[PDB]
């Protein structure tokens, strides 16, 4: 299935309304989908909820016929960024196998916090092992969107690094890993590394050197 | 006609001359099963068997009192009497230049929105002991009917000439449902009853009833909002006399409605918008007698 | 009340069955519906199909032709096992318990209604991965700090396929625990990195070792931090 973005403020209303609108009478599901993790039932019959749900979930019901069905989320938190799957079941239609297209939700204005980067040296083993790696690690910024720059001594670096794409937390806030794979003996011959991390406007430098 | 279904009426469509006389359009309609036949591709019913006019979209269908009258110099005679049965002498005899209001209500099987019978329910047959004659029953308390066809359907215009505009039911807004019927298995209960008092005031024996021996005959055929209903009446007579719940039958529905002459024309009844849904008082009833019952 | 936890492969080669279990906690496995869906990254959700409390069978006609969704009674176990696997297979899948509902809009005895579900209690997910490639244990290199506060960890190194889990004193220390996600490297290895923030006072000595765990490869490994 292909995304449709929307974009609500936190505190707002969202009104994520059906991509699939009903012929006849519905019973409509809503799912809210984080990606990489379970499902969670929102919305069942078309405005009863399960147990252990929001009041501020309410789903439009079909009591008189040409209201369409819409997913209604006031006073929007952080945690209700996630995916919103619209299963509809009306009697001309068949049989819905296919959830909703999607509905990725994004929060607009909410507080910016920088990363706190920590920047491990090889380890003593796998040094032994005749291989490097640096491991710059990035956690709670926002939002998740970072650039890493490796500094060997002063002159960068480019060749023989990965990152991660930055990936949420429990907290809302992002998380991101970089490593870089050096020669045991490139390692040594070099006085110092940095690691800058470029997140928004301003950078971090977490430096290294081997003693 | 290239038609398909739904899921009963098909959705047809076909190619017809426009305004115009050398321009051919493709339209899309509903037609009711009982309004077409086979040759998928189809065709009209009636094709083979005569000429068929489209009821003008003006005329209604209402069944209004007419009040029949005699010339002057001439008289109708009335019969007061609360129990006179069909034929013989009258002694509560009255003049009447014109009769009551009559509504030529064309029905069957079921007589609808007639004239009541004071005092009891009366049974009228000519030779009652020939079972070649029909029987009709008039009942003293009405037993409500109850008919709709809920499918919201719609009207296209489809311009095949200058002026001759033929309307077509586009297609089905919402729930696609069933056309039906409802009385009260009570009042049908206890009328029921009272047909049953009177079957063997001119019989002995048991009484049963059961189902009927092209469809205007085996069904209770009338019009409800303009369309011209076909509601299997199973479910009305189906029970044997020795000595809440709602009584709802499957009506189908026409829109070709041949005549009863001898092989000449036939009418087309315009799609009705939107939902459909009358109610009438079924106060009389057309029997047919047939070993021990 | 009930819970679902999943358990399969985790890798399957191409042509091949790709099976897997399901078994549910405080509820009858004979009186629900079950319902399986998988997603894909870059694809939406997608149900596979169903097997009633009756062990009726319904797939999605999208791959009905691989599935197969079976039930054993005996335990609160039920399979599913797909075939002929090829590498767009390659998704989350999960263990949802489906309801039934009757949504009437007529007459029940014309026909005027319709049956919908709804899946109202989930499984955690089993990810699957399909590729030639053989599996690989990863290795684990512990990673030292160096002083108020601090932080250490243990970096996993070359693994395949995800995931792996990373406990911290068996269990016992999980405050401050922050496992990073991979590193699908270009040898098509992927490579984790966990880290706890630690009083600067437990440094010495309050011992630290992290469990490491990669299921395609029956390695259970720990290691010691220390300066
Ligand atoms: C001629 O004669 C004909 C034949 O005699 C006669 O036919 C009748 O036609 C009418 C209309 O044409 C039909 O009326 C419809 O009836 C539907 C069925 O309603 C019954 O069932 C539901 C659901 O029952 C389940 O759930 C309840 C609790 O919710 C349980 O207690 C039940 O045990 C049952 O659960 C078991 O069964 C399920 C199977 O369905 C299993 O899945 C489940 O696991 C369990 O085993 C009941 O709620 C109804 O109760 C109502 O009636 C009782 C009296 O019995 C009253 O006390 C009270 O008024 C109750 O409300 C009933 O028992 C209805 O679904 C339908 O109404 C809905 O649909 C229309 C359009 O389709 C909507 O406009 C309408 O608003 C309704 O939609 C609501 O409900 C749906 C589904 O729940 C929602 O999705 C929707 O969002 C909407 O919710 C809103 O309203 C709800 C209240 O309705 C509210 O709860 C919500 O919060 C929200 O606000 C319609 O009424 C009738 O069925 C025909 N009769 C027969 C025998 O077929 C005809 O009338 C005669 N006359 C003519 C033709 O002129
Ligand atoms: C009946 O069939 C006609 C086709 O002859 C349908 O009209 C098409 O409907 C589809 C969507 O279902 C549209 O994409 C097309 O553009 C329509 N074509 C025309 C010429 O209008 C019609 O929807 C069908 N209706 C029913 C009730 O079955
Ligand atoms: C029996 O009589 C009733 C009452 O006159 C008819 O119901 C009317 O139906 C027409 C069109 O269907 C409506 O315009 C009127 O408003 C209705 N009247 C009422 C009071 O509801 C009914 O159609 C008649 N039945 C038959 C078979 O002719
Ligand atoms: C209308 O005529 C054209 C002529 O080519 C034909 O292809 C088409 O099938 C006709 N339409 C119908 C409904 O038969
Ligand atoms: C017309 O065709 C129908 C086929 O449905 C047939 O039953 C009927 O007898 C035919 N009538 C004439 C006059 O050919
Ligand atoms: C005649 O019949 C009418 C009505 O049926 C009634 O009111 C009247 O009393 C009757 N008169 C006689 C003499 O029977
Ligand atoms: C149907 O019911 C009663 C007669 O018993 C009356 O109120 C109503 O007018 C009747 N409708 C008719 C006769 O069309
Ligand atoms: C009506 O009553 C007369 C006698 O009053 C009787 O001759 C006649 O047969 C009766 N009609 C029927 C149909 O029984
Ligand atoms: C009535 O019909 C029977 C045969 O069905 C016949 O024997 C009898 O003579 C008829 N009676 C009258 C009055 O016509
Ligand atoms: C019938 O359908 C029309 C749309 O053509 C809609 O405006 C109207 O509200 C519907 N009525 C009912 C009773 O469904
Ligand atoms: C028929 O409908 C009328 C008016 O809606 C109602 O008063 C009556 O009780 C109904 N009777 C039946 C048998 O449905
Ligand atoms: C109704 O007629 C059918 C057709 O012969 C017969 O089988 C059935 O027994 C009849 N029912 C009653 C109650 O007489
Ligand atoms: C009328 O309905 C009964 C069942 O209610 C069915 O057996 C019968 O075939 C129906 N009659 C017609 C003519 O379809
Ligand atoms: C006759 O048909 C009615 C339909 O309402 C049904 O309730 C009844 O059981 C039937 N009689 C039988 C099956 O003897
Ligand atoms: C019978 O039909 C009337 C018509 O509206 C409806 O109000 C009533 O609830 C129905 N009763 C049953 C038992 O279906």
């Amino acid at each position: 299935s292909y995304v449709r973005p929307l974009s609500v403020a936190l505190g707002e209303t969202a009104s994520i309304s059906c991509g699939r609108q009903a012929l006849g009478s519905r019973a409509v599901q809503w799912y809210q989908h984080r990606p990489g993790q379970a499902p969670i039932l929102l919305i069942y019959n078309n405005q009863d909820r399960p147990s252990g749900i929001p009041e501020r979930f309410s789903g439009t019901p079909d009591i008189n016929f040409g209201t369409r069905a819409t997913l209604t989320i006031s006073g929007v938190e952080a945690g209700d960024e996630a995916d919103y799957y619209c299963h509809m079941w009306d009697s001309r239609s068949g049989f819905s196998w296919s959830f909703g297209g999607a509905t990725r939700l994004t929060v607009l204005g909410q507080p910016k916090a920088a990363p706190s980067v920590t920047l491990f040296p090889p380890s003593s083993e796998e040094l032994q092992a005749n291989k490097a790696t640096l491991v710059c690690l990035i956690s709670d910024f926002y939002p998740g969107a970072v650039t890493v720059a490796w500094k060997a001594d002063s002159s960068p670096v480019k060749a023989g690094v990965e990152t991660t794409t930055p990936s949420k937390q429990s907290n809302n806030k992002y998380a991101a890993s970089s490593y870089l794979s050096l020669t045991p003996m490139q390692w040594k011959m070099h006085k110092s590394y940095s690691c800058q991390v470029t997140h928004e406007g301003s950078t971090v430098e977490k430096t290294v050197a081997p003693t | 006609l290239n038609c398909n279904n739904v899921n009963e009426m098909k959705n047809c469509s076909f190619n017809v001359t426009t305004s115009i006389r050398d321009k051919i359009k493709k339209e899309y309609a509903l037609f009711y099963k009982l309004d077409v036949v086979p040759l998928t591709n189809y065709r009209l019913i009636n094709c083979n068997t005569s000429v068929i006019t489209q009821a003008c979209p003006k005329v209604s269908f209402e069944p209004i009192p007419i009040h029949y009258c005699a010339p002057a110099g001439f008289a109708i005679l009335k019969c007061n009497s609360k129990t006179f049965n069909g034929s013989g002498p009258c002694t509560n005899v009255s003049t009447v230049q014109c009769t009551h209001g009559i509504r030529p209500v064309v029905s069957t099987q079921l007589l609808l929105n007639g004239s009541l019978a004071e005092e009891e329910i009366v049974i009228r047959s000519e030779n009652i002991t020939d079972n070649a004659k029909t029987i009709i029953v008039q009942l003293n308390e009405a037993v409500e009917i109850n008919c709709t066809r809920p499918n919201n359907n719609t009207r296209k215009s489809i311009h095949i000439g200058p002026g001759r505009a033929f309307y077509a039911t586009g297609d089905i807004i919402g729930n696609i449902r069933q056309a039906h019927c409802n009385i009260s298995k009570a009042r049908w209960n206890e009328t029921l009853g009272q047909i049953v008092a009177k079957l063997e005031e001119q019989f002995p024996k048991t009484i049963i009833f059961n189902h009927s021996s092209d469809p205007e005959i085996v069904t209770h055929s009338f019009n409800c909002g303009g369309e011209f209903f076909y509601c299997n009446t199973t479910p009305l007579f189906n029970s044997t006399w020795n000595n809440e719940q709602n009584i709802t039958l499957q009506c189908r529905i026409k829109q070709i409605i041949n005549m009863w002459q001898g092989v000449g024309k036939a009418m087309y009844a315009p799609p009705i918008r939107g939902q459909i849904r009358c109610s009438s008082n079924i106060t009389g009833l057309l029997l047919t007698r047939d070993n021990g019952t | 009340q009930v819970q679902l936890q999943e358990s399969g492969p985790g890798l399957v080669k191409p042509s091949e069955t790709l099976s897997l279990t399901c078994t549910v906690s405080g509820g009858s496995i004979s009186n629900y519906y079950w319902s399986w869906i998988r997603q894909s990254p870059g694809k939406g959700l997608e149900w596979i199909g169903y097997i009633s409390d009756s062990e009726s069978t319904n797939y999605n006609p999208s791959l009905k032709s691989r599935v197969i969704i079976s039930v054993d009674t005996s335990k609160n176990q039920l399979s599913l096992k797909l075939n002929s696997v090829t590498a767009a297979d390659s998704a989350i899948y999960y263990c949802a318990r489906a309801q039934q509902g009757k949504r009437i809009y007529g007459m029940v005895s014309f026909g005027e209604f319709f049956y919908y579900y709804y899946m109202d209690v989930w499984g955690k997910g089993t990810t699957v991965t399909v590729s030639s490639a053989s599996t690989k244990g990863p290795s684990v290199f512990p990673l030292a700090p160096s002083s108020g506060t601090a932080a250490l960890g243990c970096l996993v190194k070359d693994y395949f396929p995800e995931p792996v889990t990373v406990s911290w004193n068996s269990g016992a220390l999980t405050s401050g625990v922050h496992t990073f996600p991979a590193v699908l490297q270009s040898s098509g290895l992927y490579s984790l990195s966990s880290v706890v923030t630690v009083p600067s006072s437990s440094l010495g000595t309050q011992t630290y070792i992290c469990n490491v765990n990669h299921k395609p490869s029956n390695t259970k490994v720990d290691k010691k931090v220390e300066p």
